[PDB]
């Protein structure tokens, strides 16, 4: 039983609570499990909920300490497809507007993400003192084109994170005067137009709207972001 | 459709000068020149950089360090500049022979010259170290990148400054040179009975793939969710939305369990850090416990 | 059991194969037509390892190796005991890689993610079929494939290198090792900055990610950003497997002399190659 016997057993324990520390940090959100009704899960593992930590949030917007409690704080338009468990629970109305499935978004803080400023994170370019596109296309004033190869409308701004100088979303002006986001990375620049390959012209007037014309909320952007993504699922019969 | 690898449309605008804190705004320089080859990728802005004493430390002892190789690499090459080219990878700064021992005594043209050169780079190093701390610590955050980096520092310590002194001999360092500190390193595994069959270097390798992994399933997890501002990990934190619930949910569905938007750069840290910290210690106990790794390792 | 947040992502839908007959979970695990495959796969895969190790005459893990054909077998098909199982095995493996990562798009799909993570897991396909297919065959022997052992498939390792010398000197092997190293430099970097930011010195706010730009430039003067670090992540490890397969399947094949050898054109160019002096000199 030399030194180096000794080192490796000992690092053998090691890592093994190392692991037991790294999982049980990782269960601060989303645990305790839930069975398919909500109620607790009786198995939840051999791992213990950790014990509580606290962030003191920037520019005076509060604490957040996890874990706890849990809140979906929103409908969720599904229904049982199965009296056992493991089954896939099935859209009751419009998936999209109800934003289930691929078109979910989280209940997140009506809030503008801020930068260390305390301003806002996201703005519309004309509204960036001094922002311009660079290299590249710019997509202002081209078409906006959908899977059904029909056009929806045509870019008119571009949202841009200001810290990070990175374009985040496209303003779309649609037929009847009002414009919605396209995040960027759901979108084709081309030479003469822009495709949107996950939706059709006609769901574009869906896209959740903003409140605030110079300004986007997390709770909006994760609603809009889901709808555009859920266009690849639930607009796929329009897909030429 | 759009894989978001490359930025389709860069946008600039003024400059960052960057977040102030507890920084000292004399050792900031002014902004450098946007790049648009880099804003392809990620951010066009160059600087500004910070440069007090021990940046200004580190760097001039770290050209120092530079120099001396250099200065022994042109002797090599009889200060032809044809030779220096040619034989550039071949040249080689070795440390003082073995009777020499951990004397200071040795002639430049012997190992002296080796023993100046380590120590510039000693000095650069740990200079930098305190770097690494005083940049976080003047901005408020925590000093997970200093403690990261002791990490590295300590088998570079082991390879050649903590083991050559155990083993009585700075000839058991490393030389500075391409070609040589691969020859090096070949030698040092034959003559400790194959490497392989040291168990602290076949953690490390399961830690380095590990990382080559880990790295793979995070990149490639935030960009399938970049289209939820999934990057945007620290409000993700704050504020958990549906790119960290459709991340955790993938891998999930895939292997049996995930990790939160915070965990998972644990999970990062860690299995980076235990790649140098367990290979330090596999060749810290080579020679000095163990002669032969694998006889050692057939008695186990 | 689900997580507080799951229900709402447990729809029908996504799946290549099979429409709604294999679309469901086991607890966590999702199933698809190719969850079903991979099971398929990995038990029978199982099954023949247990065999081989009956044949071998231990249950000890350390010691089970399933050998490749002897190279006189060329390409073709061997006896059970003498290759078989393991070009059976590899055919079991492969199929249980392919099927796993069909079934992660399969999930990529029902969750409306990208596709990045199958994408970046055929890379390390690659790299396996690299080693047991596409060399072996270029080189006319499945016997030049690795065995599957655990301490064994070490020795392979080290029995080919050297067979070349000094692998270090393979230059794409050193390209893979540089990706290699940068890796696990940006992952330590990039896991301690985020951590540092979320989790600030006592009585301090959480850190924004303006305070990760500003600390990365007062370092090193410039910062990739948020996005590009995972970009990066991302192209450093796939670049250093996809310099690996490549170190390997020109060794053998198109290159057969010691790698050290391969340095001679840049030290031997006739103009500087006869001056005197220096280490070639
Ligand atoms: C890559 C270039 C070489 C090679 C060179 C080396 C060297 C050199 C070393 C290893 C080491 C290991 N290799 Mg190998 N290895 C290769 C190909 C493989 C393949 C394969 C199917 O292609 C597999 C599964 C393995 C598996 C393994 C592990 C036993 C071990 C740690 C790896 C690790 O953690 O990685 C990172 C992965 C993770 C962190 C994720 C977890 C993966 C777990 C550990 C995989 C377990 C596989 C299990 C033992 C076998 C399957 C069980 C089935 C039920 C039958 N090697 C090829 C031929 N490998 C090290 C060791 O200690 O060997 C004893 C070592 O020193
Ligand atoms: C013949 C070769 C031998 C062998 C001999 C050795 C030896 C000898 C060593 C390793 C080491 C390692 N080997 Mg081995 N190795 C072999 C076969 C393998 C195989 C394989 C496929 O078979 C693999 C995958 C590995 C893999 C590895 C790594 C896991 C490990 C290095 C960790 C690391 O990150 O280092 C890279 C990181 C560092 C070197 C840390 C340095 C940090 C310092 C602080 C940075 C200085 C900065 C400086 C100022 C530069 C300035 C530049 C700026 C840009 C200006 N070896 C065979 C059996 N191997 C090491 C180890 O730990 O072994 C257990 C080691 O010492
Ligand atoms: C771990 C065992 C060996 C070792 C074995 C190898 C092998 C094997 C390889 C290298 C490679 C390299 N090594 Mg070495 N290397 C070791 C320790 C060092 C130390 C040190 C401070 O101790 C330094 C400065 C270097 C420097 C370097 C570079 C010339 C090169 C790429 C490094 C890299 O990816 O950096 C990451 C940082 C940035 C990209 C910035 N090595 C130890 C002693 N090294 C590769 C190369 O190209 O060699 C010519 C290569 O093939
Ligand atoms: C004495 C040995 C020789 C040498 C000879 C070789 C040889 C020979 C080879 C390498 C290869 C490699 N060497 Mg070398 N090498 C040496 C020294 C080194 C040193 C060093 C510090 O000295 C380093 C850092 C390296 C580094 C490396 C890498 C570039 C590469 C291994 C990674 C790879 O291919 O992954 C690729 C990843 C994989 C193969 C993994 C694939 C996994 C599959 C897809 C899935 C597995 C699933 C699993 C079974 C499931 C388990 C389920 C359970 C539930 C857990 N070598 C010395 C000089 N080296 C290898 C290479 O390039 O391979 C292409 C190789 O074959
Ligand atoms: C977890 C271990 C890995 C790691 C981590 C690591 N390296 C680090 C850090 C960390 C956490 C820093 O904070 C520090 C840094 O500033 O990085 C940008 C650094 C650093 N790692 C560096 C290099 C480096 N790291 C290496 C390896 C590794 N670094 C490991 C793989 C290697 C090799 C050979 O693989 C090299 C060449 C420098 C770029 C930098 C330290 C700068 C320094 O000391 O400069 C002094 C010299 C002059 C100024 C000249
Ligand atoms: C390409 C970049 C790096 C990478 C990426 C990567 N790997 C991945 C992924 C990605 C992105 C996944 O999505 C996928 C995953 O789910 O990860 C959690 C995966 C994965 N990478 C894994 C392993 C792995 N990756 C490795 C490497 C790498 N993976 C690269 C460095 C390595 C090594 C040695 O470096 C290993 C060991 C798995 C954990 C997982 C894939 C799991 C899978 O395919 O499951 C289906 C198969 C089974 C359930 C069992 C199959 C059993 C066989 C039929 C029998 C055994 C045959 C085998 C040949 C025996 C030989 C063993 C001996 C060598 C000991
Ligand atoms: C920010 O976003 C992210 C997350 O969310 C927020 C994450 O959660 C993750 C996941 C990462 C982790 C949880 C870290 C730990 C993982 C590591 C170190 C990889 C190494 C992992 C392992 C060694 C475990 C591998 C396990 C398996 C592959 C499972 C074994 C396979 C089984 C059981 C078979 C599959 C089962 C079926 C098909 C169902 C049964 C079928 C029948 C027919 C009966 C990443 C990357 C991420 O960026
Ligand atoms: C025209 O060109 C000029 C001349 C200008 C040049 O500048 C050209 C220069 C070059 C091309 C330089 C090329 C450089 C290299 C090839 C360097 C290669 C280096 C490596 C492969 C890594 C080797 C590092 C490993 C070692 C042995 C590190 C030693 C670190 C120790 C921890 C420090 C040890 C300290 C000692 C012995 C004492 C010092 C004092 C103390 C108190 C500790
Ligand atoms: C101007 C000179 C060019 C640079 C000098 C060379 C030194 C960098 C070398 C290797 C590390 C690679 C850097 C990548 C690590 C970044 C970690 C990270 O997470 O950064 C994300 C972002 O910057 C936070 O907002
Ligand atoms: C005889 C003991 C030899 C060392 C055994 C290894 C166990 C300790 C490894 C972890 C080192 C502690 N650290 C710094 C990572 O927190
Ligand atoms: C069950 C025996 C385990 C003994 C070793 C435990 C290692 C704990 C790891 C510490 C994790 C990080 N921490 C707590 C230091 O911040
Ligand atoms: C290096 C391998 C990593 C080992 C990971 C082991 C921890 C898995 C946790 C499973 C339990 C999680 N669950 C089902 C309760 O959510
Ligand atoms: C040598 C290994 C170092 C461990 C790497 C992980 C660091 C965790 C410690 C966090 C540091 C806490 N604090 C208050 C200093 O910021
Ligand atoms: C933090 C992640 C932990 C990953 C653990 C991976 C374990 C790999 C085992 C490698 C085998 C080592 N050994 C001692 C047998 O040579
Ligand atoms: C050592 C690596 C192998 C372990 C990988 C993780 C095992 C599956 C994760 C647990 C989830 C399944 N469970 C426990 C809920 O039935
Ligand atoms: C499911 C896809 C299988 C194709 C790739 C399999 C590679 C292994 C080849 C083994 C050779 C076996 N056999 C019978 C052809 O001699
Ligand atoms: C040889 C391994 C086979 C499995 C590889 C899986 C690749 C998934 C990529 C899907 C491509 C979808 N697309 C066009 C949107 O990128
Ligand atoms: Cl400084
Ligand atoms: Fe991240």
């Amino acid at each position: 039983f030399d030194l180096a016997s000794l080192a490796i057993y000992s690092f053998w324990i090691f890592l093994a609570g190392l692991i037991y520390y790294l999982q049980t940090e990782n269960m601060r959100e989303g645990y305790p499990l839930e069975n398919e009704d909500g109620t607790p899960a009786a198995n939840q593992g051999p791992f213990p909920l950790p014990k509580p930590k606290t962030f003191i949030l920037p520019h005076g917007r509060g604490t957040l300490t996890v874990p706890g409690p849990e809140s979906e704080d929103r409908p969720i338009a599904l229904a049982r497809t199965a009296v056992s468990e493991g089954f896939p629970h099935a859209p009751t109305g419009d998936p999209m507007k109800d934003g289930v499935g691929p078109a979910s978004w989280v209940a997140r803080r009506d809030l503008p993400e801020l930068d260390g400023h305390g301003h806002n994170k996201i703005k519309p370019m004309k509204a960036a003192a001094g922002f311009h596109v660079s290299a590249g296309k710019n997509p202002i004033g081209l078409p906006v084109r959908g899977c059904d190869l029909e056009i929806a409308g045509k870019v008119v701004d571009i949202w841009v994170d200001i810290p990070e100088q990175m374009a985040r979303f496209l303003e779309v002006e649609l037929k009847d005067g009002s414009t919605r986001l396209l995040p960027m990375q759901m979108v084709k620049v081309q030479s003469n137009r822009v495709h949107v390959n996950a939706l059709s012209s006609d769901l574009f007037a869906g896209i959740p709207t903003i409140k605030s014309p110079t300004e986007v909320t997390l709770l909006e952007e994760d609603k809009i972001c889901g709808y555009v993504a859920g266009g690849l699922m639930y607009a796929a019969p329009k897909r030429k | 459709e759009y894989q978001n690898i490359f930025t389709q449309v860069q946008v600039r605008g003024p400059a960052d000068l960057g977040m102030t804190e507890d920084v000292n705004l004399a050792n900031r320089s002014g902004v450098g020149p946007f790049s648009t080859l880099l804003g392809w990728f990620g951010n066009a802005q160059l600087g500004p950089i910070y440069l007090g004493s021990l940046g200004v430390l580190s760097l001039f002892s770290g050209l120092m360090w530079f120099f001396t190789i250099g200065i022994w690499f042109w002797y090599q090459a009889g200060w032809n500049p044809a030779v220096f080219l040619r034989d550039l990878f071949f040249f080689s700064l070795e440390p003082p022979a073995p009777e020499y021992g951990l004397s200071f005594a040795a002639p430049l043209k012997e190992g002296g010259l080796w023993l100046i050169a380590s120590f510039f780079m000693f000095v650069a190093v740990w200079s930098w170290w305190g770097r690494t701390y005083l940049r976080a610590q003047a901005l408020g955050m925590g000093k997970h990148t200093a403690w990261a980096f002791l990490s590295a520092i300590w088998l570079w310590m082991v390879l050649g400054f903590i083991r050559p002194i155990l083993m009585g001999s700075w000839s058991e360092a490393v030389p500075y040179g391409i070609f040589s500190h691969l020859d090096w390193t070949n030698n040092f595994s034959l003559v400790h009975g194959n490497l392989h069959y040291n168990p602290f270097h076949g953690l490390s390798i399961a830690f380095l793939y590990g990382s080559a992994l880990l790295f793979a399933m995070h990149g490639a997890t935030i960009l399938a969710v970049s289209r939820f501002g999934g990057e945007r990990e620290l409000e993700q934190i704050a504020d958990r939305g549906t790119a960290a619930e459709r991340a955790a949910l993938f891998w999930r569905w895939t292997m049996g369990f995930n990790a939160t938007m915070e965990g998972i750069h644990r999970w990062a840290i860690w299995m980076a850090v235990l790649v140098t910290l367990t290979g330090g210690i596999g060749i810290l106990l080579s020679g000095t416990v163990v002669d032969n790794w694998y006889v050692w390792g057939q008695n186990h | 059991a689900l997580l507080s947040f799951e229900r709402k992502y447990r729809v029908p839908g996504g799946t290549l194969v099979g429409g709604n007959l294999f679309d469901f979970w086991v607890g966590p695990f999702y199933v698809g037509f190719f969850g079903v495959a991979t099971f398929f796969f990995a038990a029978l895969g199982i099954i023949l390892i247990a065999w081989s190790a009956v044949l071998q005459g231990t249950w000890n893990p350390q010691l089970i190796s399933v050998y490749p054909p002897a190279l006189e077998y060329g390409l073709g098909g061997a006896p059970l005991a003498k290759g078989g199982l393991w070009q059976i095995i590899t055919i079991c493996a492969t199929g249980a890689f392919v099927s796993w990562a069909l079934r992660e798009v399969e999930i990529c799909r029902k969750l409306g993610i990208g596709y990045h993570i199958p994408f970046a897991f055929a890379f390390a396909i690659l790299a396996y079929l690299t080693l047991v297919l596409f060399r072996p065959v270029m080189m006319g022997a499945w016997g030049y494939a690795f065995p599957y052992g655990i301490w064994t498939h070490l020795d392979w390792v080290s029995n080919t290198g050297y067979t070349y010398g000094n692998f270090h000197y393979n230059p794409a092997h050193m390209i893979a090792i540089t990706f290699f190293f940068t890796n696990a430099l940006a992952l330590a970097l990039h896991g301690a900055l985020v951590l540092s930011a979320a989790n600030p010195e006592k009585g301090k706010e959480m850190r924004t990610p303006d305070h990760e730009d500003t600390f990365f430039r007062d370092l090193v003067g410039y910062s990739i950003g948020t996005l590009g670090i995972h970009r990066l992540g991302l192209l450093l490890s796939l670049s250093a497997v996809f310099f690996s397969a490549l170190c390997m399947i020109i060794t053998g094949t198109i290159w057969f002399d010691q790698w050290v050898d391969w340095w001679q054109w840049w030290v031997k160019l006739p103009w500087w190659a006869n001056i005197p002096g220096g280490i070639n000199g």
